[PDB]
RNA sequence: UUUCACUCAUUUCGUUAAAUGUUAA
RNA sequence: UGUAAGUUAGCAAGAAAGAGUAGCUCUGGUGAUUAUCGAAUCAGAACUUUAAAGGUUAGGGGAAUCCGACUGUUUAAUAAAAACAUAGCAUUCUGAUAAAUCUAAAAGGUUCAUUACAGAAUGUGAUUUCUGCCCAGUGCUCUG
RNA sequence: AGGAUUGAAAGGGAAUAAGAUUAAUAGUUCUUAAUCAAGAGAAAUGGUAACAUAUCAUGAACUUUAAAAUGGAGUGUGAAAAUCUACGGAAGAGUUCUCUUUUCUUCUUAACAAAAGUAAAUUCCACUGAAAUGAAUCAAUCAGAGAAGUGGAAUUUAUUGGCUUUGUAAGAAAUUCAAUGAAUUGUGGUAUUUUUGCAGUCUUCAUAAAAAUUAAAGGGAAUCUUUUGCUCGUAC
C-alpha cells in the first residue's frame, strides 16, 4: 500500500518530512492499546488527553499523554517502592 | 458439606437481596421442574427494632417482631456465613420442605406468621443475636 | 501613539478566561485535625479531563470526619492512579502514589507534586502535566525542608507543608508537534484571547514601538531595561544575555 | 404532495420544535408536536442502564403507576444488580474479616 | 374512549347510577352501545340481534336514548 | 547606629473561624 | 487502453495520448423462497441509419523562471497580492505576596477555575542543508 | 437551611386534537372527544434470577444517586410519510374515424387510550462449560472475571406498547348520483428520497452549559364524583 509513509499519509504532502516522522511515532502509540495492569488483557485505549480506560475490564486509569506509563513516571513508582521499603524498615 | 441444614446464608439477589436465611433442605441436581441447584430457605424479612426503656410493654412487643419468609432460592445466589442455628429450637423451619413450595401460588400465610412469631419469641430472649441483627451495605 | 495589545491586555474584555465547562478549583482539602493527626481515607470515584488544562482531574470522596454526609473533592491525577482506588491524607499516611503527606514526613529524595507553599494554602507548585519537585533535605531545627521546584529553583518550605507522592498525569504532552494553524486554534478553546501574533514589525509606529518605516526592522535595541514604563517594555525584559546558548 | 405550516409560533428547528407530519381525513396532513428523547437511569457506582424503568420525562415518572417507578429489591432504582451483589459481599466479608483480625483475633 | 369487551360489564356499567347518556348505532355489520358517562364514552360492539334486544331492555327508562342509522342527526 | 529575640500594630492567606496550646487519660 | 521528468516517496495525474458511445431485435452474469417471485446494473451479438456525450450541463494542454511552503486573512467604496496569519525554529523574564498590566483611589481588576509541559514579551516563517567573524560604539546585564 | 436583583417570545418547561364556521379570528369560536395542576367528598405478594403486579400494599428528619443535561464525522439498519409500482376493483372525466380491454382523478382519518396478531436492535438472567478454538459485522468486535446453544427478563423504535388492528369513527371527510336523500372507501413490494430512532466505528494538546423541577434509594420518626384555572399577546 506504502513504501515508509504508513499512518501519516493522512497527512499528504504538506507538512514536511522530518515533521510527519516525528508525528508518526507519537500517533502510533497514541491509538494503539496497552496491556492492561488490572486485569492483563490488550483493551486499554485513551480517552483523553492523560485519561486511559480499560474497556472489558471497567477502570480508568491516568496516564501519559499519549502513552499509558510515562519513563519519566515508571522510575517514579519504583523510586517511591524503594524509599517506603527503606523508611518501614528502621 | 457447606450447605447442610441449620447453616445460616446471605441472600444476594432478588427481592429478598441482603437478608438473612436459615437453609432447611438442600439439593445441589434440582428436581424435574427445578433445573438448577437450589436450597430452601426461612429468613428474616424485616429486622427486629432496637427498644428502650421508656416504651410501653405493649410497644416493646410489636417493636421487637419479626417478620419471616420462607422461599426457594438458587445456592448461586445465597452466600453460606459460618454460623449455624439448632433446627431442634427452630422446630417449625424443619417442616418446610421443597413439596411445601407450589410454584405462582402465595405461600400459606398462617405458616408465615407462625414462624415469625417463634422468631420473634428467640430474639426477646435474645438467644441468637447474629441472625436477627441487621446487614447494613 | 496608540495603546498596545500588551496594555489592552490588563483590563480583561475579550482577554478574559474562557472558564465555562471547567470543572472547578483543583487543590487539597481544608486541613483540619483528621488531616494534622490522622489520615482521611478518600474514593476515587472517576477521572476526568478538565478544559483548558492539560492533565486529568480526579473527583475525589472523602466521607465526613465531623458530620454527616460526602466531601466530594476534586484533585489533580497523579499518573498511575484509577477509579476505585483508596487514597489516605494525613501525617500519618503510607507514602504511596496519590497519597497525600506532609512534605516533612515524606524521605529526601521522594517525588511530590502539588505542593502548598504556605501551610493549608490547597497546593502551587508542580501542577502542570508531567511535572513534580523533589525533596532535597530537611531540617528539624525550624521545621523548614528543602524542595527542588520544577524550573530547577531550589525552595525551603515548612516542615508541615502538604504535598501528593507522584507525578502529575499526562506527560509527554508537548512533545506532540502540532501540525495545523486550526489545531492551534483549538489549543486556546478554555483559554485567554492570545494566539494569532501579529510581528510587532508588521504593525505601524503608531501602534507598537517596533512599527518601522521603509524596511521591516526594529531599528533600536530589544533589550530594555526592568523599569520601563508599560506602553514600551516591549521584547526581551532585563536580558543578562542574548543569542544562540552554548 | 401537501405542503404543511408550523402550527405554533415558533419557527425554527429546535430541539422542543420538533413536529410530525401525519395524515388525516380528506388527504390533508397535519403537523404535531413530537417529544424530546430522554435517558434512563443509572447505577450509582458502574454508570450503567438501569433495567425495569422507562425512559421518559422526569415529571412523566410521577403519572406512572408507584410500581412502575423502581425495582423491587434493595437499593432498586439506584443500583444495578451487580451493583448490589458487591455491596452485600463487602459489607459482610469486611465485617468477618474484622472479627478474625482484631477483637479477639 | 373506552371499549368494554364482554356484556357483564356493560350490564354493571348501565345499572350504575353514574350514567349521563346512550348513543346506539347500527352499522353493516354490527351494532355500537355508546354508553356517555361522566368521564368516559364507553362502547360495546354487538353482532348478535338477540343479545342486542337484552340490552335496550337493560336501559333505564329516565335516560336520554338517541338512535342513530344511516343518517345522522 | 548596626546585629539580634519577640508580637502588638501591618502584610498575604483558610475554613462550616470544626479539637490551637498546655496538663490530664 | 495508456501516462514522463521531478519528488518531502505521500504525489505529479483527470498528466500527456488514443479508441468506443445512436436506434432496433436479442443473448448471458449477479438472488429470494422453496416450481413461483424480484432488482436495476454489467458484458456480448446481428441489423439499420442522417455513424451517435454535446438540446442543456460540461477540464484547453505542455516546457520553464521568480515569490510565498501549504489550508486561511486582508485596505466596506480604485491595491487580494510576493503583504498579514500559520505550523516549525530561537531568544528574554517570572516560584505566584511573582511577571505582564488596567485604574484618580481602592479588603480594586485581567491572564489566573492558573503554577514553569505555566504565564507574560519578542524575532524568523513548513521540510532538507546551514547559520561564518566582530563586545570597539549604543543598548541590556553582573552573583562585582 | 444558605445566600440578594435583573438577563432567552430560538436554551430548560405540567396539560388538546379532528371536523365545521367568518366579508377578516381561530392548536383561541362551535360540535364531538381528551388531558393537566390545585383542592373537596408493627404496615402486601409472585419469580431461582434478570424482574412483575386497574392507587393499592404507611414511610418524617437527614444523606446520596439519577433525570432535566450535552460535540462532530462516517457506515449499517428498524419504522412512518411522499414518489413509483404488482394484483383486484367501484365512480367520474379526456381521446375516438386511425388505433387505444385505453390515459387521468377519488378510494382518507386526529388527540387520547386498548391489547386479537406480530417485528428489528441492544443489555442482562438460568442450565452447561469452549482448544481440533470458536461466535459474528458492510466494518468491527467478543469469550474460563465465561463464548456459542436452549429457555427467559428488560428498554428503545415521533401517545398508551414499535407495526397491522381496535375504541374515537363514519354519524366526519373525499369522489359520484338523484331531487334533502342515496352508493363505495381490499391486499401487497428483496424499489428511490425524506423524516425519525438504534447499533457499534473514527476524531480532538477541542471532551463539547446551569437552575427551576421530578423520582428513586439508605434510615426508621409518627400511629370514583365534583369545584376552580387569574393578567397580557393573538388582525396583516
Amino acid at each position: 500500500r506504502t513504501k515508509k509513509v504508513g499512518i501519516v499519509g493522512k497527512y499528504g504532502t504538506r507538512y514536511g518530512a522530518s515533521l510527519r516522522k516525528v508525528i508518526k511515532k507519537i500517533e502510533i502509540a497514541q491509538h494503539s492499546k496497552y496491556v492492561c495492569p488490572f486485569c492483563c488483557k490488550e483493551a486499554v485505549r485513551r480517552t483523553a488527553c492523560g485519561i486511559w480506560e480499560c474497556k472489558g475490564c471497567g477502570k480508568q486509569i491516568a496516564g501519559g499523554a499519549y502513552t499509558l506509563s510515562t519513563i519519566s513516571g515508571a522510575t517514579v513508582r519504583s523510586t517511591v517502592r524503594r524509599l517506603r521499603d527503606a523508611k518501614n524498615s528502621q | 458439606k457447606i450447605l447442610a441444614p441449620g447453616r445460616v446464608v446471605i441472600i444476594l439477589s432478588g427481592r429478598f437481596a441482603g437478608k438473612k436465611a436459615v437453609v432447611s433442605s438442600v439439593n445441589l441436581q434440582g428436581t424435574k421442574d427445578r433445573k438448577y441447584g437450589f436450597v430452601t430457605v426461612v429468613g428474616v424479612e424485616r429486622a427486629p427494632l432496637k427498644i428502650t426503656r421508656k416504651m410501653s410493654a405493649k410497644v416493646q412487643e410489636m417493636r421487637t417482631s419479626v417478620k419471616s419468609f420462607c422461599k426457594v432460592i438458587n445456592v448461586n445466589h445465597v452466600m453460606p456465613t459460618k454460623y449455624t442455628v439448632n433446627l431442634e429450637q427452630f422446630n417449625l423451619i424443619k417442616q418446610v420442605k421443597i413439596n411445601n413450595f407450589e410454584a405462582g401460588k402465595v405461600y400459606p400465610i398462617s405458616q408465615k406468621k407462625a414462624i415469625s412469631s417463634q422468631f420473634a419469641e428467640e430474639y426477646r430472649k435474645g438467644k441468637e443475636s447474629w441472625l436477627f441483627t441487621k446487614l447494613r451495605f | 501613539g496608540r495603546r498596545t495589545l500588551s496594555q489592552r491586555k490588563g483590563r480583561g474584555s475579550i482577554f478574559k478566561s474562557r472558564s465555562h465547562h471547567k470543572l472547578g478549583v483543583a487543590q487539597h482539602r481544608a486541613i483540619d485535625f483528621f488531616e494534622r493527626h490522622s489520615t482521611v481515607r478518600g474514593l476515587v470515584k472517576s477521572i476526568e479531563h478538565d478544559p483548558g488544562r492539560g492533565a486529568p482531574l480526579a473527583r475525589v470522596v472523602f466521607r465526613n470526619p465531623r458530620q454527616y454526609g460526602l466531601d466530594k473533592e476534586l484533585f489533580i491525577c497523579a499518573e498511575g492512579l484509577y477509579s476505585g482506588q483508596y487514597i489516605y491524607c494525613g501525617s500519618k499516611a503510607s507514602l504511596h502514589i496519590g497519597n497525600v503527606l506532609p512534605i516533612g514526613q515524606c524521605p529526601e529524595g521522594t517525588v511530590v507534586c502539588n505542593v502548598e507553599s504556605k501551610p493549608g494554602d490547597r497546593g502551587i507548585i508542580a501542577r502542570a502535566s508531567g511535572n513534580y519537585a523533589t525533596v532535597i533535605s530537611h531540617n528539624a531545627d525550624n521545621e523548614t525542608t528543602r524542595i527542588r521546584l520544577p524550573s530547577g529553583a531550589k525552595k525551603t518550605l515548612k516542615s508541615n507543608c502538604r504535598a501528593m507522592v507522584g507525578i502529575i498525569a499526562g506527560g509527554g504532552r508537548t512533545e506532540k508537534p502540532i501540525l495545523k494553524a486550526g489545531v492551534a486554534y483549538r489549543m486556546y478553546k478554555a483559554k485567554r484571547t492570545t494566539w494569532p501574533r501579529v510581528r510587532g514589525v508588521a504593525m505601524n509606529p503608531v501602534d507598537h514601538p517596533h512599527g518601522g518605516g521603509n524596511h521591516q526592522h526594529v531599528g533600536h535595541p530589544t533589550t530594555l531595561k526592568r523599569s520601563s514604563p508599560p506602553g514600551q517594555k516591549a521584547g526581551k525584559v532585563a536580558a543578562r544575555r542574548t543569542g544562540l546558548i552554548r | 404532495a401537501v405542503r404543511v405550516t408550523y402550527v405554533r409560533k415558533h419557527s425554527y428547528n429546535t430541539k422542543s420544535n420538533g413536529i410530525r407530519i401525519v395524515k388525516t381525513a380528506g388527504g390533508n396532513m397535519t403537523v404535531q408536536h413530537r417529544q424530546k428523547i430522554s435517558n434512563g437511569v443509572r447505577c450509582g457506582d458502574c454508570g450503567c442502564v438501569l433495567a425495569g424503568i422507562r425512559h421518559i420525562r422526569p415529571h412523566q415518572y410521577g403519572w406512572l403507576g408507584k410500581s412502575k417507578r423502581t425495582v423491587t429489591r434493595a437499593y432498586g432504582g439506584v443500583k444495578c444488580h451487580k451493583c448490589v451483589q458487591k455491596k452485600i459481599l463487602r459489607a459482610f466479608l469486611i465485617n468477618e474479616h474484622n472479627l478474625i483480625k482484631l477483637a479477639a483475633a | 374512549p373506552k371499549q368494554v369487551q364482554e356484556f357483564k360489564q356493560i350490564l354493571k356499567l348501565l345499572k350504575s347510577g353514574s350514567i349521563r347518556a346512550v348513543r346506539v348505532k347500527t352499522n353493516g355489520e354490527n351494532t355500537k352501545f355508546k354508553v356517555r358517562c361522566a368521564k368516559y364514552l364507553y362502547t360495546y360492539i354487538c353482532a348478535d340481534k338477540a343479545k342486542a334486544e337484552e340490552l335496550k331492555k337493560a336501559i333505564p327508562k329516565d335516560i336520554h336514548v338517541v338512535e342513530i342509522a344511516k343518517k345522522a342527526p
